[PDB]
RNA sequence: AAAUUGAAGAGUUUGAUCAUGGCUCAGAUUGAACGCUGGCGGCAGGCCUAACACAUGCAAGUCGAACGGUAACAGGAAGAAGCUUGCUUCUUUGCUGACGAGUGGCGGACGGGUGAGUAAUGUCUGGGAAACUGCCUGAUGGAGGGGGAUAACUACUGGAAACGGUAGCUAAUACCGCAUAACGUCGCAAGACCAAAGAGGGGGACCUUCGGGCCUCUUGCCAUCGGAUGUGCCCAGAUGGGAUUAGCUAGUAGGUGGGGUAACGGCUCACCUAGGCGACGAUCCCUAGCUGGUCUGAGAGGAUGACCAGCCACACUGGAACUGAGACACGGUCCAGACUCCUACGGGAGGCAGCAGUGGGGAAUAUUGCACAAUGGGCGCAAGCCUGAUGCAGCCAUGCCGCGUG
RNA sequence: CCCGCAGAAGAAGCACCGGCUAACUCCGUGCCAGCAGCCGCGGUAAUACGGAGGGUGCAAGCGUUAAUCGGAAUUACUGGGC
């Protein structure tokens, strides 16, 4: 509110809204996968994982999340699914 | 604390702001401080010519 | 309806926290004090470094009562508890500089323009 | 630079009795608009901060007045409003020398009043060219001509009425000018700011004709050639009328009087025009006399134009609500520029000159440049007291003014909390620098501080300034009167033996001293010790022990506890014991004999008796005489010099601790008293026995 | 070659002596203060106290060579009129030079200030693995490609201001897809998945739907793999006093699994075990930023941590997060609290421990200065802009040094 | 920075003088006024107080007041004792 670089405030608020939307979508798909896992079928969990894997990769690639975050999401999920059946 | 008032003649009173320095008296057991004359309402002694910076006396220009 | 022995709260930042009305000023045999009324208070509690000390006696004006105020349209505006704004004893001139909680339109006076301007509502 | 041509500046102040409209006019004078339109510089007017960047109203405002429907270019008129109380009269003392002119405001119904004559004397001391305004024409019982005549006979002035009154009370709508010969009735109905001339009104045409003719005679006697030209049957033009009247108004001839009503805003708009027309400019007022530190008179006339090196005059330190210094400075000659160096030539001290501030249109403008005649204020640390010069290192050191009023009322003072004596010391230290007409004291009867001020209100608006400025509370009191005691006409031949020998080394002393009183002040030391011991009865190396043990009791005194002066002593006969007699034996024996011979030598208690001279108007002679006799005071001659009566009376000091405020009530504020201690005498009062054990038993 | 060479005593107990034993002095030093004096210059240093409250001014902006545009000085035009015969004094024009404001980009986390907190999540010394890093740099390739918005603006509108509403395509290097993809991600493998952005300078044709296109140069962008730098984490030793503080701890100490981080980790969650630390001093209490170093000393040591440099911590107090490569952010945000200031009483605004400066506290510590000319930093292709860093000036015998008064 | 300088011209003060500690007389005071870093001086010749002369030391400084180490082998690890 002091320096004209206070447009970083409105800019950061807009970017916060946008990043919140993308984060909520990504984690909604991860929760899709995890709920499908707790339900106990391999095919449904694998469907949801194939549906979230482009999402997590496009989010890591865009600067929302980090390559390692998406990496370990996919890793723990594939491990859970493989032990699940 | 109590403190010594040196020199011949002072004009200090009950409500006189002064400036205090260290230095015992060796005479008064319990007086461990001094009063810098010529500073904060302590007036310099009456025309001390020797040791004139001590006792706060400004000099005759002669 | 504030009367003698009423443990009020304090609505300003004068330093007091709990007071007591010791006399309702204005007219003999007066019983109650309305929101606009100036009373006399003894301080029953204060903060350590506040502008007033515990046990001091001075005036005050009321700003909120549980009894509430009534409007010309009949509407009653009650509050959750009693509260006052300490005033210097000779000229009113509230001691504090902040004010907490709402006040009422019954306080929009030539004297409490200060209170009504520092108040967060009404 | 000095774009507003300096030869146009008018430096002036309005002075009057209390509630006379000086503050009302100051405010009205300031309706200069010039917002949404710089009116100056034929560029950069003060208009930038007419945008109200900093909002405040301050003393000594500057203003641009072009003219009331007849206009002639921006003039920065510089205005110092003046207060009206004798209490605080130093603000009128300092702000009259600093002034070039003066608008002598007056109440059209009150007329001239104690303060009006008082400020008249103030201006006469500086010979200030003064024109007069006559405010309050709407009040019932107000008449311009009567107050005009009052000036002619109450002040001994020549009040030329360059205006006239159109009605009184409600009637007042305009004023008949004697040179325009028109009477402009202002458009107060829409706004006073709007104005309109009217040709030759019938109501005052006979009165105006005779009074206007009187004005032309003054214009005539104004110049010798003009007088003869006035005897030529020819009238005077729009320049010889004013230029004749003006050119000596500069030199203290006649005071121009205009009527108006700053409440209804008429008369005033014209009053500003008269100030430009007749009141002096720094280039019109004669050049200032000057002097150096040693040269009895280095002429040092500092030509006003700022071609001489910077040479100002500082007239008031200020307790600025935020800055804390704000010492206003009036620049006579020279130019100081946003950071320079000048010395306290009256104090022999040196420092820079940092942030000049001139407040105009009530906006506190900050200035990097102050020039000839330009009134401003300075923020600094080093003190410059009122009437102290601010000349360049070139140094026309001393300016002639070395005058401040002596305090007429002195009152004791002490804080409510016993530990704010230091704070009350520092507060009174500051409030003593802020005005020179306020002394602080430390009398030697007791450390009690005495805040000697001019009036009751003067030092009553300072007991609460500590409450306001320095958040310290004080409780005033009557000063303690120095009461010394003595023996009166009873010689006594008494004995005193001090001896406590009940061990190896006791003390033995004895004395027979004949205590007799001396004439009250017949010898410098007051005391007298003659030794008539013979036979070496007391050793004689202990005779000074006796003296030093008697005149140590003179300080204390047996009767009440207060000093003893004017008594003789004769050491008739004593005795000694070689082993036990000691310095502190004839010191104690003499003390004992003193305070047993004093209990039987008829001791009295004496009071200080002043030498009071009162300059009082004739009528109230009997009144002040009777009040001096009300006090236990004795009158000694009352010669009457003209315009006062001189009344001498050696009144006790105890009966004078609020005298002037009461005296002013008795004299209509037209008298002052000067008192100076003379002698001592007695009046039966055990009030001194009342004050014995309350403090220092 | 030389890198060091270094070590003093005296007064005072007694009538005298020896000894023990304290006090005082001789030295050096200082962010010094005070008293008296006072010429100059050089270099340096100048709140040790209230991390007390802060008026005022400036300390973080930049990029029309990303974009829509156009408040002006202009140009390039349309040029009208007076026509001195277009000196075009006059009118229209974003078409350029440039630029107000606006979207976007990078910066704003650097630099600058204080030492309140912190007795160890800090510092120093030496190493470890479980790491990530804008701009800088070395490679390898890529750079298909659609339109869905919104700011200015227009319009209406609310308000004293901050800052909004409510519809419209705007436009973009802003955003999201569809392309496509690996020495990339993840899976053991099989396998699936992931991006991009264009602008400037000119290519004699090499096009003219009238700026070809796409092989002209410079950048810009995406992707992995390095370097470098910066940062995160971990361990061991050393880093104060106090036992007139001896028992402390319950995510506490471990395990498994789930989650979480960029990264290992009780980091977190649930179950399981009952452990873990403590006289080599846990907990508790007091104090304190730490270090290279400065002062003293022959030394060992004692004190110290002002200036300078590295690290840490904090930013009106408490908490949280957001954007971001990097913050849980002096000069950003939200909330709460204490405090203060405006109000056209309905609402708002702020955070000097940045430079200067005010009040205060104090024995005591400076100008509300000049300039971006170097040096450096941010932006930019670059000129240029900003830089209270910095370079300099001002005040002060505050210190070291030189000289002067013959 | 370098040259024109007519002109000594505009530039000296502070502490101390009993011993430790280096520098001595006189006056006026008379356990008073006062000094004092430790020991101490002043009660009639005071090298100790105050002043004058003289000197000593330092000098654009001088002295006082803090404050640290040394001397202090008076916290002894080097390097102490019962
Ligand atoms: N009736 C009347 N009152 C006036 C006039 N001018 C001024 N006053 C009032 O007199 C009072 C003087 O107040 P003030 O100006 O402070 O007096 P000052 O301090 O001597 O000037 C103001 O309230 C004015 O209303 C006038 O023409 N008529
Ligand atoms: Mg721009
Ligand atoms: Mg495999
Ligand atoms: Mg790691
Ligand atoms: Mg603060
Ligand atoms: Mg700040
Ligand atoms: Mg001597
Ligand atoms: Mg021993």
């Amino acid at each position: 509110n002091i320096k004209s670089a206070k447009k970083r405030a409105i800019q950061s608020e807009k970017a916060r809204k946008h990043n919140a939307s993308r984060r909520s979508m990504m984690r909604t798909f991860i929760k899709k996968v995890y709920a499908a896992i707790e339900a106990g079928d391999k095919a449904a969990a694998q469907k949801a994982f194939n549906e979230m894997q482009p999402i997590v990769d496009r989010q890591a690639a865009k600067g929302l999340i980090h390559k390692n975050k998406a990496a370990r999401h996919k890793a723990n999920l594939t491990a859970q699914i493989n032990k699940l059946a | 604390v109590t403190s010594y008032i040196g020199g011949e003649g002072h004009n200090l009173q009950e409500h006189s702001v002064i400036l205090i320095r260290g230095g015992r008296v060796k005479d008064l057991p319990g007086v461990r401080y001094h009063t810098v004359r010529g500073a904060l309402d302590c007036s310099g002694v009456k025309d001390r010519k020797q040791a004139r910076s001590k006792y706060g006396v400004k000099r005759p220009k002669a | 309806m504030i009367q003698e022995q009423t443990m009020l709260n304090v609505a300003d930042n004068s330093g007091a926290r709990r007071v007591m009305c010791i006399k309702v000023l204005g007219g003999s045999h007066r019983r109650y004090a309305g929101v606009g009324d100036i009373i006399k208070i003894t301080i029953k509690e204060a903060i350590p470094r506040g502008k007033v000390k515990k046990g001091d006696v001075l005036k005050a004006v009321v700003v909120r009562t549980k009894k509430g105020v009534r409007r010309p349209d009949g509407s009653v505006i009650r509050f959750d508890g009693n509260a006052c704004v300490l005033l210097n004893n000779n000229s009113e001139q509230p001691i504090g500089t902040r004010i907490f909680g709402p006040v009422t339109r019954e306080l929009r006076s030539e004297k409490f323009m200060k209170i009504i301007s520092l108040a967060p509502e009404v | 630079a000095r774009t507003t041509p300096i030869a146009r500046y008018r430096n002036i102040g309005i002075s009057a009795h209390i509630d006379a409209g000086k503050t009302t006019t100051t405010e009205r004078i300031l309706f200069y608009t010039g917002v949404n339109h710089k009116i100056g510089e034929v560029m950069d007017w003060m208009e930038q901060e007419q945008e109200r960047g900093i909002t405040i109203t301050s003393a000594a405002t500057t203003a641009f007045w072009s003219g009331m429907a007849k206009q002639y270019e921006p003039h920065r008129i510089n205005i110092i409003d003046t207060p009206g109380h004798v209490d605080f009269t130093i603000e009128v003392e300092r702000s009259m020398r600093v002034l070039d002119g003066a608008v002598m405001v007056y109440c059209a119904v009150g007329g001239v009043q104690p303060q009006s004559e008082t400020v008249w004397r103030q201006a006469n001391k500086y010979k200030v060219p003064r024109i007069a305004f006559v405010n309050k024409m709407d009040r019932m019982g107000a008449n311009f001509l009567k107050v005009v005549n009052q000036i002619k006979t109450r002040l001994g002035a020549n009040p030329v009425p360059l205006q006239l009154a159109i009605g009184a009370e409600e009637h007042f709508t305009g004023v008949v000018d004697l040179v325009k010969m028109k009477a402009i009735n202002w458009n107060d109905a829409d706004q006073g700011v709007t104005f309109e001339y009217e040709d030759i009104p019938a109501d005052m045409v006979e009165l105006a004709n005779e009074w206007h003719q009187n004005l032309i005679e003054s214009a005539a006697e104004a110049s010798e050639e003009l007088m003869e030209k006035y005897l030529g049957g020819e009238e005077l033009t729009e320049a010889e009328i004013k230029g004749a009247l003006r050119q000596r108004v500069l030199n203290n001839e006649i005071i121009l009087v205009t009527c108006g009503s700053a409440f209804k805003n008429k008369g005033v708009q014209a009053m500003l025009d008269a100030v430009i027309d007749y009141l002096p400019s720094p280039v019109d007022v004669p050049a200032i006399n000057g002097i150096l530190d040693d040269g009895k008179d280095t002429p040092a006339e500092r030509h006003a134009s700022d071609d001489e090196p910077f040479s100002a005059l500082a007239f008031k330190i200020a307790t600025d609500p935020f800055v804390g210094n704000l010492t206003f400075f009036r620049v006579y000659s020279g130019v100081v520029n946003s950071g320079d160096t000048v010395l306290n030539s009256v104090k022999a001290a040196r420092e820079r000159f940092g942030r000049i501030v001139q407040m105009h249109a009530n906006k506190r403008e900050e200035i990097k440049e102050v020039r000839a005649g330009d009134i401003a204020a300075a923020i600094g640390l080093k003190d410059v007291t009122t009437g102290d010069t601010l000349c360049d290192p070139d140094a026309p050191i001393i300016l002639e003014r070395m005058e401040f009023p002596e305090p007429v009322i002195s009152i004791a003072v002490e804080p409510k909390t016993k530990a704010d004596q230091e704070k009350m010391g520092l507060a009174l230290g500051r409030l003593a620098k802020e005005d020179p007409s306020f002394r602080v004291w430390t009398d030697e009867e007791s450390n009690q501080t005495i805040i000697a001020g001019m009036g009751e209100l003067h030092l009553d608006i300072i007991v609460d300034r500590m409450k306001r400025e320095f958040n310290v509370e004080a409780n005033v009191g009557k000063p303690q009167v120095a009461y010394r005691e003595t023996i009166r006409q009873k010689v006594t031949d008494v004995e005193g033996k001090h001896a406590k020998q009940s061990g190896g080394r006791g003390q033995y002393g004895h004395v027979v001293i004949d205590m007799y009183p001396l004439e009250p002040g017949s010898n410098p030391k007051g005391y007298e010790f003659i030794n008539d011991i013979k036979g070496g009865v007391i050793p004689g190396e202990y005779i000074p022990a006796v003296d030093k043990g008697i005149q140590e009791q003179l300080k204390a005194g047996p009767l009440a506890g207060y000093p003893v002066v004017d008594m003789g002593i004769r050491l008739h006969f004593g005795s000694y014991h070689d082993v036990d007699s000691s310095e502190l034996a004839f010191k104690l024996a003499a003390s004992i004999a003193f305070k047993e011979g004093f209990k039987k030598a008829k001791p009295v208690l004496l009071e200080p008796i002043m030498k009071v001279e009162v300059e009082t108007p004739e009528e109230n002679t009997g009144d002040v005489i009777g009040d001096l006799s009300r006090r236990r005071g004795m009158l000694k001659g009352q010669e009457s010099e003209v315009t006062g009566v001189k009344i001498h009376a050696e009144v006790p000091l105890s009966e004078m601790f609020g005298y002037a405020t009461q005296l002013r009530s008795l004299t209509k504020g037209r008298a002052s008293y000067t008192m100076e201690f003379l002698k001592y005498d007695e009046a039966p009062s055990n009030v001194a026995q009342a004050v014995i054990e309350a403090r220092g038993k």
